[PDB]
């Protein structure tokens, strides 16, 4: 693919995905979500082989489902209220659908099973797009149209995804994969508390996003998308090692690294509702995560797992491309927790 | 090949008397083993243990000890000078408590 | 500046710079055959730039000074006790295959890179294209197992993929006896222990493998003994080829855009060298490893990035 | 979320199409253009909350 | 030759300071609470001729 | 739910109101800077150790450039931080004030006339 | 006298497809080391 | 020593030194000015001095 | 509503059900998409009609522009799947799992 | 309190700046240091406690705590540095970095006025101690013992961060003094209920409480020297502590929401003994002794009387020096025949004697020989379970009598008897161990000679 063109793709996308959120019509809503699927589907396919065209298609397929029942639920809409403007949703039934359609997109649990394919079949780089700036769109909405929610769909759809995100990253030696699955727990993470406090789902959502940036960039920085391939960046680099098993830790969630801020904030918006019962079971079962993670812990960076010979070669070689937000992002996703009351600015 | 990988052999353990047969066991440089003891010994139990335990000896009564033994002795001379019992069953003047109107 | 898509961008175009005698040239043939001097006879007629056949050492020489390290940092074979103990039970024999094939590669990316960021021509003693008849001629002796064949085939499919196959193969042809004799003549005691059907193996690795696959990307330029030494001739032979038939033709501005961004990054040219599969032969356990690479770290210029060594007399680091 | 550019700017990129008593071309009118027009008078600033009821 | 010393033995200065350090915090942060200072009903007390706290 | 999106007055992409200006400004030996100069100073020290250089020494200018951008950054974050604080603070007490039925101050009772269960311990 | 650490057999658990396999996924193979699958002859 | 060029040569690149000096200065000068401005007209708002 | 409104919506109904329910063709499933933007279409401008909203008469055409876009970039993918295995069967795209 | 944490934070980069050859001498010497200083905080009141600031406090019973971390961190430099010998540098550095870590964690968690700081520190010390564990163990199952010693703590502990959110949306508030002074009392309900368990669990299993134990002998077995040393002397007094600041928002659930956590502190307890006199490997057997003394102070600070929390104070501080002596009087001989099997080297008195004294000397505290503070808080919370029901004696009985058999077993098996005939490489006793078992033992000694230091704010 020509720079030129691939440039023009990425602005596509980010267009599109800043008409969804400056936007006051809902027509005008469904136009970006269109133009950023146009312009996302050829970055998911940059290295043409099978893989990449098969998740381009299952991707294609199903954001193309998602935004029909977009559209009939704006126009159900507007059929009960000669409404365009984005606002409280005067219809029950549209709401359901528009609700279905989000979460579609979104990749929520049970429209989940397109996230681990599509990140397992596409690049490093097109997983970090795919799992970092395609939330922003349907997450805006979604917040704008949080009042006229029904709770008991969005929660049940929240708590799924955690438990699905768990259990699907329990039985991962992929690390792509491994990514997907943690993505839609902390998209259950962040629709759960929706209803109460977008705020909050603003926070996680820019915590979630750091880290697995972070993540990501680690993970094309030592060519490594298996667990084994992983295995050998200690005899290489072991400060790469290092500096991934902290962000591991606080992508589990621990103290006093900052992927512990988000949920603790969200337990305490959930308790200032009634909602006990809720959060007990969200972190109970993010304890699951936290399992996976420290395996991928075990293998890369606290045990040292034995090397090939033509390793030596490496050893004499530097990395040529050098990501210059790497540095802050890591330090962004370990060390934020006592700045935690700057929170208040995002409101 | 037989062999699963290409491996070092375990090394025996090295005894730290074979080269300084006076060793103190704390660094097989002799001189950084020599000072390590001596700050060891110096900073533990000349400093810390002695001058701590001389220092916690002499903390001073900030628990009211003997400040209380003496409110005592006063209260103690003054109620058995005046007959009056030497404490009372209640720590509070019941004028300035103010019961339930009733108990029916 | 850096290559990359901003040099893409504007201006920086690598077909214009290919002045009709780029032609990646190589120069095979078989053991103690003179296609060294051939090679270096052609490099100086033609102005094209000479690399020697790559070494176990051939990585030394392009990073830090160009002095090779010790055997136990880099390489971790030997030629010498190949030709001694071609069977010994230590896995030599394969783990000097490996890394010759990832030297091979390492060479062909360099002289790549130089083709296309200067326009000037190479010339190749071998390549990744031909290492693997020293492979073929390895498992017929019984020297490897087929389980080190299986891993090699593995490498090079993942790897030889991903660039141009020469312009024009040139080969030497000697026969087994001539090359036994010249042997003998050399004197080193290591190669007189070479059986005649190691050599045999080879030729025929060669003659039926190679050169059938290689003649239909492009013509194949073969040569006896005696016709070699006038390289004249030779040149001129070359000089006279119609090469539009191969995958060279086919290259546009953007598959060389891609090719010049792979060919630089000698990492990503050796990612796959690396994979995880665990032939005892080539793997080595977590504590000679990282024995070896603590050892490597206090070499005297390479605990930190080039410019950043003070060992090494660098100075003004706490600008750079 | 919602980023009011058009607030922030003054630049009308799509409200002129929101409702249907917005200045529609030749002044032709909606079928409930007196009904839309008296809703939203009626809640004009007063917020969703208090408008709903 | 002091230059070899110092540059050996600098890092046995900055656990002292960090005691210095945070004594004077620790005061500082004395400082910030004196909304009740001489104002107890147990310890209130009247000012001597010079003094001007209680305590600091 | 949006607390403050819908407050009246509101600019949409202002970052920091007029009536801001009212509050007084974070000093510049505020913990929470000194916090963000060390993140700064972190991040700097990380790309020393990623980039395979002396991490303490390599690139003083880097540093300097790191630490200076955190604190810049931070001092602006603060002051829209305590803005916002004191915002929910004025409509708190604006609110509590224009509806005394909602929030009556009732009779005070002392200890002496309040029955507390005692429950010994045995 | 050393520290244990892990090797071959230990390395080959995370080696696989998937973890804890089961009768109908120890049939699932990883997938190739580029994601390169090898192109069939579905000649027309 | 090196074989190769090793663009980062000896002597630091001037040009990206002066202008990170540079920025950091002047977004110290910047950050100065805007905490004593901030200050003055916290103190007129107020009415304190 | 009308009756019209009813089989009109039944008919998106019928035309999703149709897209979500796969037998072997993905063109057959690219026809239930395109025949889901179509009742979109004339739902909508029923819709706008019925109200006399003449401002949203514009809004079904913008709809069937991105329809054909969406139509397009479809067909683009069924090319490209062909050429992977000689048919467009989606029992070919399991190379990636769960 | 600054003035104690602050030359901490200092330790770390004047460790990361020493020289190769210095860094164990410069954290000794920093760290003996800081512990002087740190001995200041004794001079307590006998009303309130000394309240530095908005977020730090200092009760009487913080102080000797916080005075026993910073005596235990050189120890366990000092007992480090032995099989840290053929470490790198940098490798080195990291583990003095991660002891360093963990003892500010621990210091301002023993100081937090506020529950949720508590919780967030108390939660903070995992991670030290699980990378010590899983990095520098010796054997395959270090792994395992670490993610035993992780979901373990964190099963308990997440209901507890709930709980914690919940009462600050009813009281407003979750500092410590305020929680003290407006104490209310919690009525007989299922929320009430499972509000008391969500804010005891998580002690309960720090302790730990028997059947909930399984975590310890794997994390205190696999672990390296100084990871026992600060997991059963410092890391295991966080629940007891924990427990005893909570409960004062309990009352009067406690009094029959402790019944099934006494039925098992008291037969778990015996149990424990019992499983001592069957054990092969020799730091299994302190760490169920761990676990009985443990099983003690949850008894103590469930009947909730003065006599036993003066009891439960005493017996935390008396354990933790005396079970930190045993892990590094057992790692000397592990170090000496890299093995752990009890019965494999025999008769060492013959060879070691003045190690052999050692030996007696911890045996006979961890036996609560009077007058030590062992015996002290034992028989404190003894009598108070005698009041609080006079058949507790039986089963306390039977337990002193276990304890010292096992104890005097241990002994036996070590030191007497005839010398393994093949084991030839004993070497005589270096100054750094006989140091070593001298700085455990001597302060022991010096807290009986003026017990009221560690009884407690009771
Ligand atoms: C809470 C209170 C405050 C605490 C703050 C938080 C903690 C501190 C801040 C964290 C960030 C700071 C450092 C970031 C960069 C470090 C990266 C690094 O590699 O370091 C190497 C570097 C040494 O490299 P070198 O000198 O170039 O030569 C050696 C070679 O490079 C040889 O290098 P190599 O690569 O060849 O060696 C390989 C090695 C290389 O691997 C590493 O070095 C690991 C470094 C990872 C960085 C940490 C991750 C990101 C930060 C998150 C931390 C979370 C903290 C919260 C708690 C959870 C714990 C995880 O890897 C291994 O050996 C594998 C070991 C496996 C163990 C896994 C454990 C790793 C996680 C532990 C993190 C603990 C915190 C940082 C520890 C200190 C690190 C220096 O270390 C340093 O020397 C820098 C540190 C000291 C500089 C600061 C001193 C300031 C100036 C002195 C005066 C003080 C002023 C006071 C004012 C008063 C005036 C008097
Ligand atoms: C009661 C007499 C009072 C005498 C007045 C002065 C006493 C000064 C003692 C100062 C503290 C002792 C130092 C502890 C470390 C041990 C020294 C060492 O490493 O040996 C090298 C040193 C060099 O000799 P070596 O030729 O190389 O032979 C070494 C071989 O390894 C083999 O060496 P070995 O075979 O000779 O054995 C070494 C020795 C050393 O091993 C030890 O057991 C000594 C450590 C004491 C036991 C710790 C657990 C018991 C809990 C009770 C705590 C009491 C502390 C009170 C406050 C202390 C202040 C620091 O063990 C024994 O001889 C048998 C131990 C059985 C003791 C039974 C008594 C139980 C308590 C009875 C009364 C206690 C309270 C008194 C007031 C009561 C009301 C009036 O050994 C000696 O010089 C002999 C040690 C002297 C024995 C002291 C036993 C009585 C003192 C008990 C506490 C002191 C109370 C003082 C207050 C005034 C009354
Ligand atoms: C090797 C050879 C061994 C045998 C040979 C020995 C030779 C003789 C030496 C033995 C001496 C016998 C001891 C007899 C006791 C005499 C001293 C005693 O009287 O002093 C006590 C004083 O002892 C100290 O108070 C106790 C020491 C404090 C312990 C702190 C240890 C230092 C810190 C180390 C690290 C902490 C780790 C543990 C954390 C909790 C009494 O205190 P007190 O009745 O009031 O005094 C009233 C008058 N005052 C108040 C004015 C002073
Ligand atoms: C994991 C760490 C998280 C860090 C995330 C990235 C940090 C760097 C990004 C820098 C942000 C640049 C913004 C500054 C330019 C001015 C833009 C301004 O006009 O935007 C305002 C908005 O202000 C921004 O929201 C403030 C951004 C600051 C975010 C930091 C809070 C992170 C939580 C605390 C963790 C500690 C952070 C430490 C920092 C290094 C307008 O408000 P408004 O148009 O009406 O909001 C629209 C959305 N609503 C109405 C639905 C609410
Ligand atoms: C391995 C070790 C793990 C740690 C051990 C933790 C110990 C937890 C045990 C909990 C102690 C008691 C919990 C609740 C107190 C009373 C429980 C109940 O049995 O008592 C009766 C309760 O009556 C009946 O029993 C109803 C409860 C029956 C259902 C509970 C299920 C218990 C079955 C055993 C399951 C195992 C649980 C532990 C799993 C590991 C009392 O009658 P009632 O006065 O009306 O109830 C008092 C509460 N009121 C006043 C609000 C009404
Ligand atoms: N891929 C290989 N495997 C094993 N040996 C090799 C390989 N490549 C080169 N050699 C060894 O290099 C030696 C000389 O190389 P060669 O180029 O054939 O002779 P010359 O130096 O005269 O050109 C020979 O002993 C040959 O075996
Ligand atoms: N809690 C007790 C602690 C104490 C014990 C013994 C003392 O001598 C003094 C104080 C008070 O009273």
């Amino acid at each position: 693919m020509n720079p030129i063109i691939y440039t023009t793709l990425i602005m596509t996308v980010m267009s599109g995905t800043m008409l969804v959120m400056i936007s006051s019509h809902w027509l005008l809503i469904w136009i970006g979500f269109e133009m950023n699927l146009l312009a996302m589907i050829p970055v998911l396919m940059k290295n043409f082989n099978p893989r990449a065209t098969e998740a381009a298609t299952k991707y294609f397929l199903t954001q193309a489902t998602a935004s029909m029942m977009l559209m009939m639920a704006i126009i159900i809409n507007l059929l009960y209220s000669g409404q365009w403007t984005i606002t409280k949703m005067f219809n029950p039934v549209a709401m359901t659908m528009m609700t279905m359609a989000l979460a579609m997109k979104l990749g929520l649990s049970p429209f989940h099973f397109w996230v681990p394919e599509v990140t397992q079949g596409i690049s490093l780089q097109a997983g970090l797009l795919l799992l970092t700036w395609q939330k922003l769109a349907p997450l805006s909405v979604l917040c704008q149209i949080s009042q006229s929610i029904n709770p008991n769909l969005m929660l049940t759809m929240a708590m799924l995804s955690i438990l699905i995100g768990g259990w699907g990253g329990l039985n991962q030696t992929q690390l792509r994969k491994i990514m997907a699955y943690s993505s839609i727990a902390h998209m259950g993470w962040m629709t759960a508390v929706l209803p109460y406090n977008t705020t909050m789902t603003i926070l996680n959502l820019l915590i979630y996003i750091t880290m697995t940036l972070a993540m990501f960039m680690l993970l094309i920085h030592s060519s490594a998308t298996t667990t084994l391939s992983l295995s050998h960046t200690w005899n290489k680099m072991p400060v790469i090692t290092s500096l991934m098993m902290v962000t591991l830790l606080s992508m589990g969630g621990l103290p006093p690294l900052s992927g512990f801020m988000p949920k603790w904030m969200i337990i305490q918006e959930m308790t200032k509702n009634e909602s006990i019962i809720m959060p007990t079971l969200m972190a109970m079962t993010a304890l699951l995560n936290l399992y996976f993670y420290m395996r991928l812990a075990y293998s890369s960076s606290l045990t040292m797992f034995p090397s090939t010979n033509n390793m030596k070669m490496k050893w004499q070689f530097e990395h040529t491309k050098q990501m210059k937000l790497l540095p802050t992002m890591i330090v962004l996703s370990t060390l934020v927790l006592p700045m935690t009351p700057a929170l208040s600015s995002l409101n | 090949p037989t062999i699963r990988l290409q491996e070092d052999p375990d090394p025996e353990d090295e005894n730290l008397y074979e080269k300084n047969p006076d060793s103190h066991g704390y660094d097989k440089d002799p001189i950084v083993d020599l000072w390590n003891m001596r700050v060891v010994f110096f900073f533990g139990f000349s400093i810390v243990l002695v001058l701590g335990s001389t220092f916690v000896a002499y903390l001073p009564d900030y628990r009211m000890q003997e400040w209380a033994r003496r409110e005592a002795e006063r209260l103690v001379k003054y109620r058995e000078a005046n007959g009056l019992p030497l404490m009372e069953s209640n720590c509070f003047d019941p004028n300035k408590i103010q019961l339930p109107e009733d108990e029916d | 500046l850096q290559y990359g898509p901003l040099a893409f961008v504007l201006g920086e175009r690598t077909t214009r710079k290919l002045t009709e005698t780029s032609k990646v040239i190589t120069v095979d043939g078989n053991i103690c055959s003179g296609k060294g001097r051939l090679a270096r006879e052609i490099a100086e007629k033609l102005g094209l730039r000479h690399f020697p056949e790559a070494g176990i050492h051939y990585a030394d020489s392009t990073t830090g000074d160009g002095k090779p390290l010790d055997v136990q940092l880099s390489g971790n074979c030997s030629l010498e006790k190949f030709y001694d103990d071609p069977k010994s039970n230590d896995g030599n024999s394969y783990r000097l295959q490996s890394w010759l094939y990832a030297s091979r590669l390492l060479q062909y990316a360099d002289a790549l890179e130089h083709l296309l960021s200067t326009g000037q021509g190479v010339v190749l003693e071998r390549s990744i294209y031909s290492d693997f008849v020293f492979l073929e001629a390895m498992y017929r002796q019984g020297f490897i197992r087929k389980q080190c064949v299986e891993h090699y085939n593995e490498v090079k499919k993942v790897t030889a993929c991903e660039y141009l196959p020469p312009h024009v193969v040139v080969y030497v042809d000697v026969p087994v006896p001539e090359i036994q004799s010249r042997i003998q003549k050399k004197g080193n005691p290591h190669e007189m222990k070479i059986t005649a059907a190691y050599l045999q193996d080879i030729e025929n690795a060669y003659k039926k493998t190679f050169l059938p696959e290689m003649s239909e990307k492009c013509e194949v330029l073969q040569y006896s003994a005696r016709e070699a030494e006038d390289a004249e001739k030779v040149v001129e032979d070359i000089e006279y080829l119609k090469c539009d038939k191969g995958p060279w033709p086919d290259q546009d501005d953007r598959t060389f855009h891609r090719l010049r961004m792979l060919v630089q990054n000698k990492l990503e040219v050796l990612n796959y060298t690396t994979i995880p599969v665990y032939l005892p032969e080539i793997t080595i356990g977590a504590h000679q490893s990282d024995r070896v690479f603590q050892k490597f770290t206090e070499l005297p210029g390479r605990k930190y990035s080039p410019g950043y060594n003070e060992d090494v007399g660098d100075k003004w680091i706490w600008l750079k | 979320p919602f980023f009011d550019v058009q607030k922030r700017l003054g630049l009308d990129l799509d409200r002129w199409m929101t409702i249907q008593s917005a200045e529609q071309p030749h002044k032709i009118p909606g079928r409930c253009h007196a009904f839309e027009k008296e809703w939203i008078e009626c809640a004009h600033g007063i917020g969703g909350i208090r408008a709903e009821k | 030759n002091v230059l070899q010393i110092v540059r050996d033995h600098w890092v046995h200065i900055l656990v002292p300071v960090g005691f210095v350090f945070g004594c004077y915090l620790d005061r500082r942060s004395d400082e910030k609470l004196t909304a009740f200072r001489n104002k107890s009903l147990l310890f209130k007390r009247e000012l001597r001729p010079n003094e001007e706290v209680t305590w600091k | 739910m949006t607390m403050m999106s819908g407050r009246p007055g509101r600019v949409p992409l202002q970052f920091l109101p007029n009536e801001a200006r009212s509050l007084p400004p974070p000093k510049l030996t505020d913990p929470r800077l000194v916090y963000m100069g060390f993140l700064g100073y972190c991040s700097g020290l990380i790309d020393n150790a990623i980039r395979r250089r002396p991490v303490v020494s390599a690139g003083l200018h880097r540093q300097l450039l790191y630490v200076t951008s955190f604190v810049f950054f931070g001092y602006y974050l603060l002051k829209r931080q305590d803005y916002m604080y004191a915002l929910r603070d004025h409509d708190m007490f604006a609110y509590v004030k224009s509806h005394p039925e909602d929030f009556p101050e009732k009779d005070k009772k002392t200890y002496g006339e309040i029955l507390e269960e005692f429950h010994p311990v045995r | 006298a050393r520290q244990w650490q892990p090797d071959v057999e230990w390395a080959e658990q995370f080696g696989g497809a998937v973890m804890y396999p089961t009768k109908e996924t120890a049939h699932w193979k990883p997938p190739p080391w580029n994601d390169v699958d090898p192109p069939k002859d579905t000649l027309v | 020593k090196f074989y190769i060029r090793e663009p980062p040569h000896g002597s630091p690149d001037w040009l990206k030194v002066g202008l990170t000096l540079g920025t950091s200065v002047f977004l110290w000068i910047y950050l100065i000015k805007q905490h004593k401005e901030d200050v003055l007209e916290y103190k007129r708002r107020n009415g304190l001095e | 509503m009308p009756l019209v409104y009813m089989n009109i919506i039944m008919a998106f109904a019928i035309a999703l059900a149709g897209l979500l329910m796969y037998r072997s063709h993905l063109m057959s499933s690219l026809l239930c998409l395109e025949g889901m933007m179509l009742s979109l279409f004339i739902m909508s401008t029923l819709i706008i009609l019925n109200t006399h909203f003449t401002l949203a008469n514009m809004m079904p055409i913008i709809l069937l522009v991105f329809a054909a876009c969406e139509a397009a970039l479809g067909l683009s993918l069924l090319v490209m799947v062909s050429n992977t295995y000689g048919t467009d069967y989606v029992q070919n795209l399991n190379l990636l799992q769960c | 309190m600054l003035k104690i944490i602050i030359p901490t934070t200092m330790l770390l980069p004047m460790t990361w700046m020493s020289k190769h050859n210095m860094i164990w001498i410069n954290a000794t010497v920093h760290s003996l240091l800081i512990s002087l200083i740190s001995l200041s905080l004794l001079n307590q009141l006998g009303e309130n406690s000394l309240n530095f600031s908005l977020t730090f406090f200092s009760d009487s019973l913080s102080a000797p705590l916080l005075v026993l971390t910073t005596w235990l961190l050189p120890l366990m430099l000092m007992a480090s540095q032995s099989h840290l010998s053929k470490e790198t540098t940098t490798r080195k550095k990291l583990y003095i970095t991660m002891l360093i870590l963990l003892q500010l964690f621990l210091i301002m968690t023993f100081t937090a006025t506020e529950l949720i700081l508590f919780y967030i520190l108390f939660e903070a010390t995992l991670v030290p101690t699980l990378i010590i564990i899983t990095r520098w163990g010796n054997q395959t199952e270090r792994l395992n013992a670490g993610l035993y010693f992780l979901f373990y703590t964190l099963a308990g502990s997440l209901p507890l961060l709930v709980a914690l959110v919940y009462i600050q949306n009813t009281t407003g508030s979750l500092n410590f003094l305020i929680i003290h002074y407006w104490s209310h009392p919690l009525s007989n309900s299922w929320s009430n209920i499972f509000m008391w368990l969500a804010c005891i669990m998580a002690f309960m299993v720090k302790m730990p409480l028997y059947g909930l134990h399984l975590w310890l002998p794997k994390a205190h077995v696999e672990a390296p020297i100084a990871g026992s040393m600060v997991l059963a002397a410092v890391l295991l007094k966080l629940g007891g502590y924990g427990m005893m600041r909570i409960t004062t928002i309990l009352n009067p659930l406690t009094n029959y929401m402790a019944y099934p956590f006494l039925m098992l502190s008291m037969w778990g307890m015996i149990m424990t003994s019992s499983i001592c006199l069957r054990q092969t490997d020799l730091k299994s057997l302190i760490a169920y002794s761990s676990v009985s003394h443990m099983a003690l102070v949850i008894v103590a600070i469930m009947i909730q009387t003065p006599w036993s929390f003066m009891g439960a104070t005493a017996l935390m501080i008396a354990h933790g020096l005396t079970s930190s002596m045993l892990f590094c009087l057992a790692n000397t001989n592990y170090e000496r025949v890299h093995s752990r099997t009890m019965i494999l080297a025999r008769g060492l008195q013959t060879l070691l004697p003045l190690m052999a004294t050692w030996w007696l000397v911890a045996s006979l505290t961890n036996l609560a020989l009077p007058p030590s503070i062992n015996l002290i808080g034992e028989l404190f919370i003894i009598t108070a379970s005698f009041s609080w029901s006079n058949i507790t004696i039986i089963l306390m009985g039977m337990n002193m009598m276990i304890t010292a058999l096992y104890s005097l077993y241990m002994l036996i098996t070590t030191q007497r008897g005839k010398y393994t005939h093949h084991i030839n490489n004993i070497k005589p006793s270096f100054t750094r161990e006989n140091a070593l078992m001298a700085l455990h033992i001597l302060p022991l000694l010096l807290l009986t000679l003026n017990p009221k230091m560690i009884l407690g704010p009771l």
